[PDB]
């Protein structure tokens, strides 16, 4: 109970992106009454945002913290046996987990009078088939009981009815990561760092168009501003910054517009982004934000389970939607089409992963919405990045006229004489791109 | 047992712990939609259509998956609710095959009402709707891909309540099904053709065989000779489908429309119905007096003898030699009527009307063939029945009251009972004790297990000397419960066994209309549909025996001499064998 | 790596699910040693599976073909994985794909007639630091370029 | 009446001279598919679907129109004439669309009960549909031209029943269609906006402007109240949606639902009809005292208003100068109901439930309104209001009774004879011979004139010094013929005329359910109304008659004064003025 009331005032809440307190969360599951007696302990270590990889990193890097953690959390709600959720295309991870846990069994840590005490905790790996809507917080655990990974309407939340219908208590790995410091230093020590609604720090995996790309320990509340130029190092070869996509696919994209803007819980969701899985991807100029809407919608429309009619076939009509607009085929119209689409799915989605769906589509519309009245209107590419939008010209004060480019065009769209410029017919290719990587003198442009 | 107070909508009331808001709406005057919820059979929360407001929460909650809690606040009629709701509808509709014209079912459909009652003005959103694939290759079950929801009703009936588990979900997104294991078909899996599934579904991508063509094409050969045989339990629930209330009977009016569509006779299987008691209690005091294979158990039902032929196969020899019913009746018009007028066998159709679609297999069987000539043609259901009777469009409604046919029309209250469970077993023991004790049976007390419905147990002391063991079981669960305890050894001293594969007897088949979950909620159907057959029985005012037939003796009397005679044996017998399963 | 066996012989699986039989949930880890071992997971590997489970191959079925890492058809003797994570679709991995396909005569989810190449569109291996990135078998590359990828591929 | 006998599958019988083959079957139990046909409105022999072999003819022919001969045979189930029958179905059901997800008959359709009685399996005619427009520019009838399935009831109805003739027939092949005159829309042209043509459609392809979203929008806005007026034909003909059988009153269910919807105020327009009642009593009295105009015509009904505004502009004069019953309420609720209760009169919205169409259009006046505000807001239909219990989605089978309210709700039996035809001349009579006699009458006896059927006349001595001659008119051809012999000067000793658009009365307006041919030929529907609409006169136990309520009493003693005060005057009268025609 010290234990609980301790966690509780030192202010942590789970950083799995719904930032639900972990005090409330033990109560909860302390607090619940089952019929034999037995309760359980269930670890998600199933990462699967892109650009994210601080869930294997911990492990790869120090499981004792990880399993110590594991005992933590059984003692402080009376659970007897535990498992973890790893996937098992990280050999090494797995490896070393399991040689950490065969030897902390060695020394006598897990089993059987845990340090000359009447605890008794054991430990169960639980072996992942690397599934997106399996990391879903009661997919794993349809999954573990050797179900489809289809989740379950809440409540009954699993504080209350987990493994087996007993309460289990759930969290991330990296939150259980910094309980050592929270018992040996106290709580304090967390509440002295971070803001009044979120304390502490939290890990940032960085990726995309940036000059250095790793983790970062980052106190909460830093600014974007200092993330990106102070320590990211700006944007590579003098581009110009656009945004930064953060959350992953189920979060939001963040323009220069407030690159000053605090990064918490409650400033991200104000803003139509989240922490998600804690990963940021920076990008420049070069970029068309159709596309990478697309490409995010696609991801989430690839591993919808199908089971709630919204995330099944919501999911499919907006990357449709998306998908013409993109080939140039798009009419006028679209965008309250769009609006439509992601307030009806959100609202009416059984699973989470439905719900965020529409996000970064959302953020894009309030921030970016003449790059989609040039595509819808002008059919012109910025970026040079649609491929049926784009015109591909030559220059005449530079171009050779060799002739490389037509022998090379597929469609027969090159036409031209010797030590003479060429011309192209767009209407005649289907813009397949292979002309302007042919040339020798780099002559081709897209317009 | 803990007591919840809630409110719902400004109404406060009593609970115990687990009770869903739909029922408490539902019980207290408020209606909501809903699509994939079933009582006691799907609760998963899968649709996303009975979406209600509650004050505080993130989103809009599912209703009829939503435990209610103390002092809660609930609202049904903000505009959020409906705004969802009809893009719910407009999301559902989009893959929907629409072409309601041609549609089967049509008038009953769920999904047709849900579109009416909200108002769905227009449909903005479209695409590419998953593959069709109609399974036109079974005899009794068609599958029509396009029309499907994925409310997975039918994997819950067939697996849950049958028992049998032929039906799961393959894939995910756009590219999930449901389907049978191997990328097979029905007829290639281990089905056994109860029914359940097509009348559990929602909006009809499960349909029944149509021989309605068979039919029309049989009564237009000028040479052919057409008999009809009805059975017992159609006219039970045959009103219901021409607006008529719940649990009447329509037995003269259903004479009468026969008579006009043109059937040149028309006959109800009552009399093969006690032929089969006579027989059946014949064997019983063989074996008994002999010592042979016990317990005894029946043959009647075409679907639990394929469940035997596919999953039970050591227990052949437990089974009863006497054909079913329908096949006595078609080979005893194939024989004796043919001799009697003077009418060649080749030149007669038999056809029958029966709630069952397992029958269609059963006619399809090689081995029940009288002289090489096979007793019963053409098989047809209840709900085809009553699309003739629109087709050839007269008014059902006023028609006069008429009568069977002599002789094969006699009927006895005794065969009038088959069609709710324990009439079989009724019949059998009333019959067997007058012949042998001369001891008036009326009704049987039936002991229910603790913890299981639908199997019962009793005991019936018909002799000093012999008190007969009795065991009434319906349901594919309850089947298969009974044939484990047999295999354990626990059924040593029993002597009687009956098995129906449809849960609560006949009047729950898969050949009879389809009621949605709304009448489905309201009235026990089964109960009713046996309470109906019941009165027409205790109304049976000249004969309530087997044995005491007159036409039933007569028969014995100048042609089968006396039961299980070698002409009875010859007839009126059959074997069976083992079928494989792939399942 | 071990020879694997064929799936006519159906001994070794029947040893697998009575040992693995007692724990709970045990369904997906005998398909990942069935498939680890025989090489992937036939229609009568998986009825066998289901014989001495006493379950139906409704539930069996649905299992091995809700997860798209359980293989229904045999693969190649060489897995290409692209990985299409956003760090590795901001820097271009689309073209990559695109020579990829242009450069092994196969569309993405296809296998080879020689049986040599199978090319797949892994989501993410987490290496997602040094975009573009290559899976082949148990060989991680990163930081390529278009031109790289012949040579790459002439490796093996 | 020369006596033919005639043969129908053999059965004989004696019958006048030109009875059909359709209605003997009718009578004697067999049904034949209709589309086209109405009794004694639409004999036209067009949709050609229901064909009847007869021996020894060259080919099919259609019954409904066909004459009986003497010695003909007949056949009706030979396959021939199915597959004639099936072969039209999908050539009809070739052009029309097929969305019937998000069609507002949908349930009620006779193509869609044709098709699915007929089993038209596939639909193997392919092509382009005929040019689709919806004129939804009327104020209360909307067309739509894609459902046409051209059976010209609608023109018949308009023409016949009417006598109006604002609709015909356009064009050659493909293109041919029913519009009205010279392109115009329905808005343009001299539609009274009567709605009879919507409620004679076999498919759908008429309907009225739904104002559904208004009501919806209304209830919700947080700062202003909402009231309601219920009508008293409302509730004499709703049960219909609702499965109740015809003749009930719903009266108590309805308010009721009424509340459970979230109405601020439900109110009666009985109060509005008393009032109406006393205020033609005594403009009655003014103008036979002081030689004013004669005859005195009521001016209630919206419908043959605009019919005289439009056709008849010359007898302008003699209309009442009252409102109808409803603007009464509604003006009272905006002025005296709001200085009473502090709201502000552009602070409350008021709807009235009317089984009329064209209230819709008289609401929407500009010369209705009281100081600036309109008197009446929004006016919704019967159908609406089923189509909006339907959406809220409330039991309407379990409610209990409730009470209207104060004091708006009290209501005698002279108002409520007042839907029905002749119940407005009854109450008149009655109140006017009670207060210059004290003399006590109950019913009126009506002359039947031979000839014209429907037009009425009676004689009641008032005063031995006075007697009333009374003329009641329902129809628009009895009215054009009342109003051509008012104009030839014929009606000289005339007292009281009263007019209604609507054969039947408003029992029968636009805005009821619609009913099939089949439900219409066994039952006359608007006598069975008017005798449930009497029957509850004869349930009302306080008062019977309109002066003896005490709301209205304490209503002119408290703000009214007197009869026919200036500030009645000021408030319950309005002036007419002519209309311009475009025909
Ligand atoms: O604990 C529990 C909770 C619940 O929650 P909430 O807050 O409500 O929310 P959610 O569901 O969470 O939301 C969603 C979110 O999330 C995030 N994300 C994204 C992306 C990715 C992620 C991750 N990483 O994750 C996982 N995954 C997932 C996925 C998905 C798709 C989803 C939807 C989900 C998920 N998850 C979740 C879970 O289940 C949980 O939440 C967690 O676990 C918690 O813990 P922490 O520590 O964190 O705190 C997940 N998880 C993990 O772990 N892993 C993974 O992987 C994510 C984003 O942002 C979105 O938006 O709370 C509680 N409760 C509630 N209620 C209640 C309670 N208790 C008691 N009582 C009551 N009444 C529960 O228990
Ligand atoms: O089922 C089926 Fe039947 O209704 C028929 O059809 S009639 Fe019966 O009682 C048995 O049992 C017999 O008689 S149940 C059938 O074979
Ligand atoms: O006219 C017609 Fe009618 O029947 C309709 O309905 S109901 Fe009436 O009493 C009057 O006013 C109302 O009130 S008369 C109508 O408007
Ligand atoms: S939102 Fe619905 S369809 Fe999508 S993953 Fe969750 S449960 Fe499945
Ligand atoms: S893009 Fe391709 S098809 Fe078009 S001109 Fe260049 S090489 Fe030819
Ligand atoms: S390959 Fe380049 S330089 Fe040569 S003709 Fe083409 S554009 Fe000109
Ligand atoms: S399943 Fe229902 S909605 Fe679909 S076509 Fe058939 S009747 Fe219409
Ligand atoms: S076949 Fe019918 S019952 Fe089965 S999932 Fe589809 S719609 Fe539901
Ligand atoms: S007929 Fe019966 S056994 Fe066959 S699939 Fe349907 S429910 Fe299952
Ligand atoms: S309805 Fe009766 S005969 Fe038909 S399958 Fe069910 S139990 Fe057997
Ligand atoms: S008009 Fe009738 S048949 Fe045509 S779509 Fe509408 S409801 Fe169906
Ligand atoms: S509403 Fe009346 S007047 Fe107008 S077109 Fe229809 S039938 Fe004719
Ligand atoms: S509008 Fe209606 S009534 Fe008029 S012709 Fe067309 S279908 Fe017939
Ligand atoms: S008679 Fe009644 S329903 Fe008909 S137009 Fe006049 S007010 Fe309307
Ligand atoms: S009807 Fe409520 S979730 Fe299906
Ligand atoms: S970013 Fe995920 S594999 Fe490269
Ligand atoms: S109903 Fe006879 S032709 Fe139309
Ligand atoms: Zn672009």
């Amino acid at each position: 109970v010290d234990v609980i009331n301790e966690v509780k005032a030192s202010g942590l809440r789970g950083r799995g992106g719904g930032g639900f307190p972990t005090g409330l969360k033990w109560q909860f599951a302390h607090d619940a009454v089952s019929e034999d007696g037995i309760k359980y302990v269930a670890c998600n270590a199933d990462e699967g945002d892109p650009g994210a990889f601080m869930d294997r990193s911990v492990l790869e890097g120090d499981p004792h913290a990880v399993i110590e953690a594991m005992a933590i959390a059984g003692y402080a709600v009376g659970a007897s046996k535990g498992y973890v959720y790893v996937r098992a295309e990280y050999p090494i991870a797995v490896n070393r987990l399991q040689i950490a846990i065969d030897q902390a069994k060695e020394y006598g840590i897990l089993g059987e009078n845990i340090f000359e005490t009447d605890f008794s905790f054991d430990l169960e790996i639980r072996l992942g088939a690397g599934a997106f809507v399996c990391g879903e917080e009661t997919a794993l655990m349809n999954s573990i009981e050797g179900k489809r990974g289809e989740p379950r309407p809440r409540p009954p939340f699993p504080a209350n009815k987990g493994l087996f219908g007993k309460p289990t208590v759930l969290n991330n790995v990296e939150t259980y990561a910094n309980i050592p410091k929270i018992i040996l230093n106290g709580a304090e020590w967390f509440a002295s760092v971070g803001t009044e609604k979120s304390k502490g720090t939290k890990v940032f995996a960085l990726g995309g168009k940036i000059n250095n790309t790793g983790l970062l320990e980052i106190p909460m509340g830093t600014t974007l501003r200092e993330i990106i130029y102070e320590i990211g190092g700006g944007i590579p070869n003098g581009k110009a910054f656009k945004a930064a996509q953060t959350g992953g696919p189920s979060g939001g994209c963040l323009p220069e517009s407030l690159l000053d803007t605090e990064i918490d819980y409650d400033n991200l969701i104000a803003a139509g982004s989240m922490m998600g899985s804690g990963g940021l991807i920076v990008m420049d100029e070069d970029n068309c934000m159709v596309d990478v809407a697309r490409f995010f919608l696609d991801f989430t429309q690839d591993e919808s389970c199908g089971k709630c009619p919204p995330c099944r076939i919501g999911t499919k009509r907006m990357l449709e939607i998306l998908e013409r607009i993109c080939d140039g085929k798009g009419v006028e119209g679209d965008i309250e089409r769009l609006e439509e689409l992601a307030v009806g799915i959100k609202s009416s989605a059984l699973c989470g992963l439905g719900q965020t769906a529409p996000n970064p589509v959302l953020s894009t519309i309030r921030f970016f919405r003449d790059e989609y009245e040039a595509h819808i209107r002008d059919k012109k590419c910025p970026a040079g990045v649609c491929k049926h939008l784009l015109d591909f010209k030559i220059n005449a004060d530079t171009c050779k006229g060799c002739g490389i480019c037509a022998k090379k065009c597929p469609a027969d769209a090159i036409s031209g004489e010797k030590k003479k410029p060429y011309n192209i017919d767009t209407s005649k290719c289907i813009k397949c791109g292979a002309c302007i990587e042919a040339c020798p003198f780099g002559s081709i442009s897209k317009a | 047992m803990k007591e919840i107070t809630f409110k719902i909508n400004g109404q406060e009331m009593i609970v115990p712990e687990g009770t869903t808001i739909l029922e408490a709406a539902r019980m207290n005057n408020i209606d909501i939609p809903t699509l994939c919820y079933l009582k006691d059979i799907n609760e998963i929360g899968a649709c996303r259509m009975c979406l209600v407001e509650i004050a505080g929460a993130r989103a809009l909650q599912a209703a009829c998956v939503y435990p209610v809690a103390n002092g809660i606040e609930v609202l049904t009629n903000s505009p959020k609710v409906r705004e969802a709701r009809r893009v719910n509808l407009e999301l559902i509709l989009s893959n929907h095959n629409r072409e309601c014209t041609t549609c089967i079912r049509s008038e009953n459909c769920e999904l047709q009402t849900l579109a009416t009652d909200l108002g769905v003005s227009d449909i903005p959103f479209e695409g590419e709707k998953s593959g069709k694939l109609i399974d036109d290759l079974s005899t009794s079950v068609v599958r029509d891909e396009s029309k499907c929801i994925l409310c997975k009703r039918c994997v819950s009936v067939c697996r849950d309540v049958q028992s049998v588990a032929v039906l799961g979900t393959v894939g995910r997104g756009f590219t999930s099904q449901v389907q049978p294991v191997f990328n097979k078909s029905l007829a290639d899996v281990g089905c056994i053709n109860c029914g359940q599934c097509i009348i559990n579904c929602p909006v009809g991508a499960l349909k029944e065989k149509s021989d309605i063509q068979r039919v029309w094409d049989a009564i237009a050969d000028p040479s052919k000779t057409v008999i009809v045989q009805t059975a017992p339990a159609v006219r039970a629930a045959l009103g219901e489908e021409f607006g008529y209330p719940m649990g009447t009977s329509v037995t003269g009016k259903m004479a009468a429309a026969l008579r006009r569509l043109g059937f040149d006779k028309v006959f109800d299987t009552d009399f093969g119905a006690d032929v089969c008691i006579m027989e059946e209690g014949t064997e019983l005091i063989g074996r008994v007096t002999n010592g042979g294979v016990l317990p005894m158990i029946t043959s009647c039902s075409p679907g639990w003898i394929k469940f035997i032929e596919t999953y039970y196969p050591e227990a052949i020899p437990h089974l009863s030699s006497c054909k079913s019913p329908q096949n006595i009746t078609g080979a005893l018009l194939k024989n004796h009527y043919a001799q009697t007028n003077n009418i060649d066998p080749k030149d007669m159709v038999v056809v029958s009307i029966m709630p069952c679609t397992a029958k269609k297999y059963e006619v399809q069987r090689e081995e029940l063939c009288t002289d090489g000539n096979a007793d019963v043609d053409i098989s047809i259901t209840t709900r085809e029945l009553a699309r003739m009777i629109k087709e050839a469009r007269i008014l059902f409604n006023k028609l006069p009251d008429e009568d069977f046919d002599d002789y094969y029309g006699e009927s006895t209250g005794a065969a009038v009972i088959f069609g709710a469970t324990g009439g079989v077993m009724e019949a059998a023991v009333r019959t067997v004790a007058d012949v042998l004790n001369k001891k008036d049976i009326q009704e049987i007390d039936y002991q229910i297990v603790r913890g299981v419905d639908g199997i019962k147990k009793a005991s019936v002391e018909v002799t000093p000397d012999l008190t007969v063991n009795l065991v009434v079981a319906h349901g594919g669960a309850n089947i298969r419960e009974v044939m484990e305890q047999l295999k354990a050894g626990e059924l040593a001293d029993t002597h009687f066994i009956e098995l129906m594969a449809c849960p609560g007897g006949c009047v729950n088949g898969g050949g009879q209309p389809i009621v949605s979950a709304k009448d489905k909620m309201d009235i026990d159907i089964r109960t009713e549909r046996a309470k109906a057959l019941y009165d027409e029985d205790a109304n049976v005012l000249t004969y309530r025996k087997s044995h005491q037939n007159p036409s039933v003796i007569r028969l014995y009397e100048e042609y089968l001499e006396e039961p299980n005679s070698p002409k009875a044996h010859h007839i009126l017998h059959t074997k069976y064998s083992a079928k494989p399963k792939l399942v | 790596m071990a020879e694997l066996i064929p799936v006519e012989n159906l001994d070794v699986v029947k040893a697998i699910v009575a040992e693995h039989r007692e724990v709970p949930g045990c369904l997906m880890q005998i398909l990942q040693e069935t498939q680890l071992k025989y090489g992937y997971l036939p229609l009568e590997l998986q009825g066998t599976i289901a014989d001495e489970l006493g379950i139906p191959l409704t539930e069996v079925y649905g299992v091995a073909t809700f997860y798209s890492q359980f293989t229904l058809k045999p693969k190649g003797k060489y897995k290409i994985g692209i990985c299409l994570g956003t760090a590795c679709y901001v820097r271009g991995s689309q073209a990559i794909i695109d020579k990829v396909n242009s450069v092994l005569g196969t569309q993405v989810g296809d296998t080879t007639e020689d049986g040599k190449w199978s090319v797949d569109a892994t989501r993410c291996v987490g290496a997602c630091g040094l975009a573009p990135v290559m899976m082949i078998n148990e060989e991680v590359f990163g930081r390529l370029t278009v031109d790289e990828i012949p040579g790459i591929l002439e490796k093996y």
